[PDB]
């Protein structure tokens, strides 16, 4: 049973707690142990806080990293934006000496040092790796087939891009996340421009809601045209956009889709037999009941 | 010994960094120095006259010139030393310009003067110990080899043969011609490529002075400028030419190219000439215009069914049990003309080359548009066989790219061939529109700008924007090309029926292996390197090897042919003379110091060293022709039994001692 | 020489994959046993395949047909 | 009997078996080879005078090898360089040579450099626990043992102590105690670790012979097919008796060999740190080497020095008449020999000025060895500079993790 | 009163070309190194280096072609092995082994030649005068 | 190649535009430094009849024999050979 510190940023615990609950339960069912991070905070959200000040972005991400450093554990994440912040600041401060120095003399005011000893992983990346739980182990753990459901994957942008800074391979047409959805028994479908941004990154969600919603609506149109019955995602930002933004699209525009948006951990819980009440699917703006009728 | 020291000013390039007067007075007070003197331009005719007059007047044993680099002006001053009654090799330079002045210009003058005095002292110390050498002259075999049967190889072979030298033309493939045989029409004159080349292919095939050896490779090369012992692998063609059949005893003949064999062969495989678009049997020719019309057998795919031999009948040209024969050929010079291949553009995933059906590259487009290709010359969509009406051309596909996937250089001809293809589609399909997504149209050659003007006049759309990514419509299989029109200032989404990628070119497959066999180095770009990038673009640093064609860097057919004839001329220079002088830097074994340990023998890359019998004692023997003067053996030998002719241990140690003299 | 994979998560230790394998049954149940190596042995309650390098299986399907709650997947394609 | 067998061997002839230090098997094998005409001569050591004088001898009459029987512990000489100089390198005649570990290593060094013919030479190797200089042994016996040295009959290093047999009885003193007091084995013998010459054709010793044969049997290890043939021929013609060795004997032979390795390591340590570190080692080396009077005895005695004319004799390296000679003289030997020094000590012990040539050279050799991984004198592996390899050179440049040869090379 | 005496032995085909290119491009560096110019670095015997160091070179530099880019196919592998062994000898005779280094400079690296010159000068200046010059007496 | 050659140049010196160039792309070499070796070769070659400051008045003939008339413009100064 591999053990990881569970970073747990802002949106999953405070808006979609079923995501974190299913994360812990399903990760324990497969051979992974997710340990609470002691006093972790907002990973300085890369858009809304990196746009303001890169130095304080570095300092806060480094503080989050040195918490798990003192814990002597590897970070595990469930958010693409949190992955950007944590993993990328870890990578930058493992190689840039003057930035290490600057962050360290900022952190020395709170009796705290960064040395760069741990690694950062996304939970879906762990589920895909073969040393850690693999696709076959996921298939083994699945107990409810979830058959006869068309499911559209949204990769997001901060997990895989830029490919010159990550290690997940092709960004033009990846299929790895489609294999994790196929392990659950749901057939993943392909839609036009599947690698498009959801529109919520960089603080655009806050600065220009209509612009962000138009970017989201382009995706929703493509997904409905494909014929999806739900949208899996690996990011609480993207889930919030696809969930709230459907309501804001219904009100600001006149478009109705009613497409449930679920984190992959929530689908994994559904596959492994967790209850909809135990997943808190009532906390989503868009009702999941048609999808539950199909897969149950 | 009596040494003369002549210090050049180089026209203030040296006098503006040091005190030439002080250097000269120090040279006068140096030991062994008979005369020290200075001049503004020692490389000029008054400078050589000054050297010669000094030699005659002062009875000089050796000459030291404190001037520019030896790599610049050894030949000049060696010839000046010869003219004057000395050996050319009683001369030594002291580089006090490119290693003293130009690097110690600013704010440091007496330091540069002291450095110059030190360099002059070391040069005088070496020259007081130099002694006479005579360059070795070696005979040159009157044959030549041309590796590559493309336009550059064929032109070089024809040029050498018509100059009268017997020539070998080695081609790995069963036919000569190269890429130009695959081209359909040629920019900017729009001539048919096969029509203009078939004449020259016939000349090569008929020339009595050319030994055309197709379907053959170069296993190994040893030797030097004089004699290159080149071993060739005659791959098992499986079919006998009439000459070989008569030699083996079949009077009725060999292969006449009737085609019955391929009419009955049941195996069907892709044709590499048609870039895989077209079928060909196990026994086959690339196209109907191949020069040796001899019908290779593909032994990796033949099932030995024996139908081909029954079809061939009394001609008995097919020998299904043939094996790779090896031949050793002695040649005087060699010309390398290996050409190029298209860079693998499936690595650029944003342009769905392998993943979308209707995305092709420019050689596949050229085969599709040729009238002798898999189609009847009709461009049709690979996805469904329908005629396109909008065609996009992605220029710079994998080129001028610093991301590590593509090539950082320009492929030279891809702007021109994309213009040609746009013209061809707009004239062959009525109402079809060509869109060129370009980033610097490069029509630099003769009539190229006029060709560009004419294409725009016929109505190709030029969108200045590098393509960002390509999406495939799920149903119509049409391709959505996304970029920005940089001049218009807006993003664009052009939906085309067919997308053509003007991919970069790279050195052919196996070219690095062949150039390592011949001893040629590579450029920064990965192409074969030339002797001097400006004034010697054909010859290489290894003597007797010359470059021709795209193998030295991408070029159009005109530039390729000019380069090929230049290489043929350079390869003919030593063959016509019949003599060639080697540089007397060889290793010479001092036998009554050699102990016969044999340990130096394995330190020679060229196998110039061996153990032999002289006066009962087993001593080492140098093949002075094979030695190249590196000095590895002579730097090894513990007993000092190997002497390096112009860089002897006493000379080098005298230089060290003079440096530490104060 | 195929590859068998046992889903440890639902293996009950029933040992009917060990008893039914005809390569395991070679040692004690053959006249003049040829090879005495064994694919499965139930260590700590789950079936462990000692045949790590996929040299002894013969794709018989006696073990896949034997496990009561299907848990053994047989791969007929090269690993 | 076959290339790896470990045997007990003694001579059938009772007189040969008496005069042997152990069972006379080296003298029975040499006699058999000579008289059955495997070899045309035999190069062994005999006493020329008192047992402190060891004289090499080429023997062609099979009647003279009984005079060669017995081991002289004061024989500090080296045989293979004499075969190259005065026997034409054994290029035309077969020889059978009795040799210690240093003499086997020297054979292999000279055969690497093509100066002898190991196809012709047969090497009967003896175990060696150390040799004493004759004059130092005399002073040892006069002072520490309190005996007149001319009284001694035999003398041997057995069980790590120096047993002497004189008229009156026998005595014994620990060799470690003697070596602390300033006597004992030679310095290079204290540092030596080539205790059982497994590179020779036969290895004979008194280690591992236990029980009823503790002083009348030689432990033989057959180390090659040539030695197997010699032994089988001798046993069949009946000049030598063979019984398979005792497993307990083999075990304690291994243990004594291993303990000798450890002692050699300890002396290597204490000597090499005794030389100093940094500029102190340069002042030690330079002040010692300023004594050299250019007798060239070190060059003429070194097995690795095979050059017709030494570079130390070339006027562009060493000024011919300047007697307080340059440090270049010894730098030219460090450069040429230190990569393959077999620690024979001849350079140290033949120096009129008492310069620690062997100590300096071995101190450099041990870590040229742990750098390049080349052990001198074991087999036909070419010297490190006579065989340079592309892949290995890449490997050492990449291991430094650097773009040049400047640092991150040593710990 | 003291100026470092650094001696360089540079091959003709890459290090001499690189130094010439640096001069042509007008890259300045201090005037402390004087070069010898042999054909290949395979020519460099160990006794050359040791002779330099015993005459009193405060530093010695040997510059040649990159691995795989020797004009004579493999002559700088021999030089590299020789200089590794020279580094070992100088460390064990107690002279400071960082007085010696071997750099691989291509024909086009004039800037790198200038940087090598600067770094060699700096290192020898830190190290100080060689001890042989006073140990001789 | 061994053929005797005439080199006609209208101007008093050979070299052309490259003699006027200061440095050369793409390698930044000095133009005169790279060309002077070749100018010296041309000036010394025994098989080259270097005729500077000379023009071609008229040409008649064909592939076989071209009867080319040259105008040796009045240089005003004598080379050593012509002076002797
Ligand atoms: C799509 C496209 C269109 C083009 N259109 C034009 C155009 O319209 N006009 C124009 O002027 N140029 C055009 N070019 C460029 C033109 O093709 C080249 O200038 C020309 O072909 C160079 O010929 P080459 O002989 O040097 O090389 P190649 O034609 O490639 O010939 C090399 C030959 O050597 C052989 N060979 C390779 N390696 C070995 C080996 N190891 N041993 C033996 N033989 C070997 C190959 O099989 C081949 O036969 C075009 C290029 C492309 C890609
Ligand atoms: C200096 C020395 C130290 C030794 N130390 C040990 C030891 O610690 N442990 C051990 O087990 N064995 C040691 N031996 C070897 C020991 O003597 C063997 O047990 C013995 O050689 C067995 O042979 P033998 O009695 O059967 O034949 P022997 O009749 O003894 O034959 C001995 C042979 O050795 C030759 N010989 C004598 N002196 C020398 C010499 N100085 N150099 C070379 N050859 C010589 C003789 O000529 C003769 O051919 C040593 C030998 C020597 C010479
Ligand atoms: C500003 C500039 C910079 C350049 N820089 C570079 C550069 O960095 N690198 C590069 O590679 N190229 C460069 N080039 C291009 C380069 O100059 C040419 O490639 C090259 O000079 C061509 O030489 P040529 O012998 O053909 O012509 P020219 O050099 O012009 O030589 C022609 C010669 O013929 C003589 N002549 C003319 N008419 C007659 C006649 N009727 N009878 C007798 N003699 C006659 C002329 O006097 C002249 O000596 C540059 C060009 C320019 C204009
Ligand atoms: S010889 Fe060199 S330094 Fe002297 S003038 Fe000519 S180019 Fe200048
Ligand atoms: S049938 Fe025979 S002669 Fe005719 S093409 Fe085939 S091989 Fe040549
Ligand atoms: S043997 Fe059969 S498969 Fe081969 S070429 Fe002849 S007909 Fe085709
Ligand atoms: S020739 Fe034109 S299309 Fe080809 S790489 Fe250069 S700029 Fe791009
Ligand atoms: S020249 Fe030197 S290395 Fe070569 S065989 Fe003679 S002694 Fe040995
Ligand atoms: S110098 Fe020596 S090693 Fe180099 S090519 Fe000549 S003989 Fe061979
Ligand atoms: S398939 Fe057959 S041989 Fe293979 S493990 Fe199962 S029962 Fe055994
Ligand atoms: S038969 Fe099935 S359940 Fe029983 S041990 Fe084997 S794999 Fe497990
Ligand atoms: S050096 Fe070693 S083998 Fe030679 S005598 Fe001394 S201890 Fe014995
Ligand atoms: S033996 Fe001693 S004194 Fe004689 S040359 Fe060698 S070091 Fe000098
Ligand atoms: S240097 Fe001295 S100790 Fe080393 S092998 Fe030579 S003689 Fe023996
Ligand atoms: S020191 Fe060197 S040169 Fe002198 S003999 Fe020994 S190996 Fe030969
Ligand atoms: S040519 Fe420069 S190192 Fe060999």
């Amino acid at each position: 049973m591999h053990e990881y510190a569970f970073f747990l940023g802002c949106i999953a615990p405070n808006r979609y707690p079923g995501c974190e609950a299913s994360a812990i339960k399903t990760s324990e069912k497969v051979g992974i142990k997710l340990l609470p991070l002691k006093g972790a905070s907002c990973c300085p959200a890369p858009g809304a806080f990196g746009s303001i000040d890169l130095n304080v972005w570095y300092a806060m991400a480094a503080r989050n990293l040195v918490l798990a450093e003192e814990m002597k554990k590897d970070i595990a994440l469930i958010c693409n934006g949190c992955y950007k912040s944590i993993w990328e600041v870890n990578h930058i401060l493992k190689h840039n000496d003057e930035l290490r120095d600057n962050v360290n003399e900022v952190l020395a005011e709170i009796d705290m040092q960064f040395k760069g000893t741990i690694d950062v992983w996304h939970l879906a990346e762990l589920y895909y790796d073969d040393k850690v739980c693999g696709v076959q182990k996921i298939k083994d753990s699945v107990t409810t087939p979830l058959s006869g459901a068309k499911v559209a994957a949204h990769y997001g942008c901060h997990l895989m891009k830029p490919k010159k800074e990550r290690h997940f391979g092709d960004t033009e047409n990846p299929m790895w996340f489609e294999e994790l959805i196929g392990a659950l028994g749901a057939e993943p479908i392909q839609y036009r421009n599947k690698m498009q941004c959801c529109g919520a990154g960089g603080g655009v969600r806050g600065y220009d809601i209509v612009h962000a919603l138009d970017i989201t609506n382009e995706k929703l149109i493509n997904i409905q045209e494909a014929g999806a019955d739900a949208i899996t995602e690996l990011c609480p930002f993207c889930q919030l956009q696809f969930d709230r933004g459907q309501i804001e699209i219904k009100e600001k525009f006149g478009d109705v889709y009613n497409i449930p948006v679920l984190h992959y951990n929530e689908l994994l819980g559904l596959a492994q037999g967790m209850s909809p009440q135990d997943l808190a699917l009532d906390l989503h703006a868009i009702d999941c009941t048609p999808f539950l009728q199909k897969v149950l | 010994p009596r040494i003369g020291v002549f210090v050049c000013h180089c026209g203030t390039n040296i006098a503006g960094s040091m005190s030439i007067d002080d250097v000269v007075n120090y040279a006068k007070t140096l030991p062994y120095v008979a005369v020290a003197d200075q001049y503004q331009y020692m490389c000029s005719t008054p400078g050589q006259k000054k050297i010669d007059d000094a030699i005659k007047e002062y009875n000089l044993t050796g000459v030291v010139v404190a001037a520019c680099s030896p790599r610049l002006h050894e030949p000049t001053f060696r010839t000046a030393t010869k003219e004057g009654g000395l050996n050319p090799f009683r001369f030594e330079m002291a580089n006090i310009r490119e290693q003293n002045s130009w690097v110690h210009m600013h704010g440091m003058w007496d330091e540069a003067t002291q450095k110059a005095k030190d360099q002059v002292r070391m040069a005088v110390a070496k020259a007081a110990k130099l002694e006479d050498l005579v360059p070795k002259s070696v005979p040159v075999e009157k044959t030549a080899m041309v590796v590559g049967g493309g336009v550059a190889g064929m032109q070089a072979a024809l040029d050498l043969a018509s100059a009268g030298i017997k020539t070998y033309l080695i081609e790995r493939t069963p036919t000569i011609g190269g890429r130009m045989s695959q081209l359909d029409k040629t920019f900017p004159t729009l001539d048919c490529s096969q029509c203009i080349l078939t004449p020259k292919m016939v000349d090569v095939g008929r020339h009595p002075n050319i030994e055309m050896m197709t379907y053959t490779e170069v296993e190994k090369v040893e030797g030097y400028i004089g004699n290159f012992d080149v071993t060739l692998r005659k791959k098992a063609r499986g079919v006998l030419t009439p000459t070989e059949a008569t030699a083996k005893g079949i009077v009725g003949g060999g292969c006449n190219g009737c085609g019955d064999c391929s009419a009955v062969c049941p195996v069907i495989k892709p044709n590499p000439f048609e870039m895989g678009m077209a079928p060909r049997k196990a026994i086959y020719i690339y196209h109907a215009q191949v020069m040796p019309l001899i019908y290779t057998v593909d032994f990796d795919s033949c099932v030995k069914c024996g139908l081909c031999v029954e079809a061939c009948g009394d001609k008995k040209a097919i020998d299904l049990e043939m094996q790779d024969e090896f031949i050793t050929v002695k040649v005087g010079t060699a010309v390398l003309a290996t050409g190029y291949e298209l860079f693998p553009i499936e690595n650029k995933r944003e342009w769905g080359y392998k993943q979308f059906d209707n995305v092709i590259n420019a050689l596949e487009f050229e085969r599709l548009i040729c009238a002798s290709g898999p189609t009847g010359g009709h461009l049709v969509r690979p996805s469904d066989g329908k005629t396109p009406m909008k065609v996009g051309f992605v220029l710079c596909a994998g080129s001028r790219d610093n991301t590590g996937i593509g090539k950082p250089y320009c492929s030279r001809f891809c702007c021109m061939y994309s213009l040609k293809h746009a013209h061809q589609i707009m004239e062959k399909i009525p109402g079809a529109v060509a869109y060129l997504f370009y980033m610097d149209i490069r029509s630099f050659g003769k009539m190229y700008e006029e060709f560009y003007y004419r294409i725009q006049h016929e109505g190709a759309k030029f969108i200045r924007g590098r393509v960002a990514n390509v999406l495939e419509d799920k149903e119509t299989k049409n391709l959505h090309v996304f970029t920005e029109d940089t001049l218009l200032g807006r993003p664009v989404d052009v939906e085309v029926d067919l997308l053509v990628l003007a991919a970069a070119v790279q050195p052919n497959e196996g070219a690095n292996e062949l150039r390592k066999k011949f001893g040629v180095s590579a450029s920064q770009d990965g192409w074969m390197l030339e002797a001097h990038p400006k004034l010697n673009p054909c010859g290489t640093t290894t003597a007797g090897v010359f470059l021709a064609g795209v193998c030295q860097g991408p070029k159009d057919i005109p530039d390729t042919v000019a380069q090929a004839e230049g290489a043929a001329s350079a390869a003919s220079i030593p063959i016509h003379m019949g003599e060639v002088e080697l540089e007397p830097y060889f290793a010479m074994c001092i036998d009554e110091l050699c102990a016969g340990c044999g340990m130096c023998v394995n330190l020679c890359p060229y196998s110039a060293l061996s153990l032999g019998e002289k006066n009962g004692r087993t001593v080492m023997v140098v093949t002075e022709a094979k030695c190249k003067g590196c000095g590895t053996c002579g730097g090894f030998c513990p007993g000092g039994a190997i002497k390096m002719q112009h860089f002897t241990t006493p000379q080098i140690v005298a230089q060290i001692d003079a440096f530490f003299a104060g | 020489a195929f590859a068998v994979h046992v889903n440890m998560e639902r293996c009950t230790g029933c040992n009917n994959c060990v008893v039914a394998c005809p390569v395991n049954a070679l040692e004690l149940n053959t006249v003049n046993p040829s090879s005495t190596d064994k694919i499965y042995k139930v260590i700590n309650g789950d079936a462990v395949i000692l045949d790590v390098k996929h040299e002894l299986c013969a794709g018989c399907g006696i073990c896949v047909d034997a496990c009561p709650y299907d848990v053994i997947q047989l791969s007929g394609q090269p690993p | 009997a076959a290339k790896g067998d470990m045997l007990y061997a003694w001579a059938k002839d009772a007189e040969i078996q008496k005069k042997g230090e152990c069972g006379g098997a080296v003298t029975a094998l040499l006699k058999h080879a000579l008289e059955t005409k495997m070899v045309d001569a035999v190069v062994a050591i005999k006493k020329g005078k008192d047992l402190y004088d060891a004289v090499p001898t080429v023997i062609t009459n099979p009647e003279d090898i009984i005079q060669t029987a017995g081991s002289l512990h004061c024989g500090t000489l080296l045989i293979p360089k004499l075969i190259k100089k005065y026997l034409n390198g054994a290029k035309d005649m077969k020889l059978a040579v009795t040799c210690k570990g240093c003499d086997a290593m020297a054979f292999y060094e000279l055969a690497k450099r093509n100066q002898i013919n190991l196809d012709n030479i047969i090497m009967i190797g003896v175990n060696c626990g150390g040799s004493v200089s004759p004059v130092t042994a005399r002073k040892m016996i006069s002072n520490k043992f309190g005996v007149d040295p001319d009284t001694v009959h035999k003398e041997e290093i057995d069980k790590g102590q120096f047993i002497i047999e004189y008229e009156g009885g026998h005595k014994g003193i620990k060799i470690d105690e003697l070596e602390e007091e300033g006597y004992g084995r030679r310095s290079n013998c204290r540092r030596c670790k080539m205790k059982i010459p497994r590179q020779a054709d036969i290895a004979a010793g008194n280690w591992g012979v236990i029980g009823d044969k503790a002083g009348k049997a030689t432990f033989l290890e057959i180390c090659s097919e040539k030695g197997a043939n010699l032994v089988n021929s001798a046993q069949s013609k009946g000049a030598l008796e063979i019984s398979p060795a005792d497993p307990k004997g083999i075990d304690i032979r291994a243990k004594v060999e291993k303990a000798m390795f450890n002692l050699g390591d300890e002396w290597r340590h204490r000597d090499f740190e005794g030389m100093g570190k940094g500029k102190d080692r340069l002042k030690l080396m330079m002040s010692e080497s300023s004594k050299c009077i250019k007798c060239y005895a070190c060059v003429e005695a070194c097995p690795i020095c095979y050059c017709i004319e030494c570079s130390t004799k070339k006027p562009w390296y060493i000024a011919p008449g300047v007697l307080p000679t340059s440090f270049m003289f010894h730098l030219i030997r460090f450069a040429h020999v230190s990569d393959s020094c077999i620690n024979c000590g001849q350079c140290e012990e033949l120096c009129p000025m008492e310069i620690p040539n062997a100590l300096f050279m071995h101190s450099q050799q041990v870590e040229i060895e742990k750098m390049f991984g080349h052990i001198p004198g074991q087999d036909m592996t070419p010297p490190i500079h006579a065989f340079v390899e592309e892949k290995a050179e890449r490997a050492r440049l990449d291991a430094t993790g650097t773009d040049s040869i400047y640092t991150n090379i040593f710990t | 009163d003291w100026k470092p005496q650094i001696l360089a032995i540079i091959c003709n085909w890459c290090s001499y070309a690189g130094a010439d290119l640096a001069g042509g491009a007008r890259i300045q560096y201090p005037p402390t190194v004087r070069a010898i110019r042999v054909m290949c670095t395979g020519r460099v015997d160990m006794l050359f280096i040791l002779k330099a160091f015993v005459e009193g070179a405060d530093g010695v530099l040997v510059s040649g072609c990159h691995f795989g880019d020797c004009h004579y196919l493999e002559g700088n592998y021999k030089a590299a092995k020789r200089m590794f062994m020279i580094k070992n000898l100088l460390r064990n005779i107690g002279l400071d082994d960082r007085r010696f280094r071997m750099t691989f400079v291509s024909a086009s690296e004039g800037a790198k030649w200038g940087m090598v010159m600067e770094d060699v000068t700096n290192t020898i200046k830190e190290l100080g005068p060689s001890p042989i010059k006073e140990f001789k007496k």
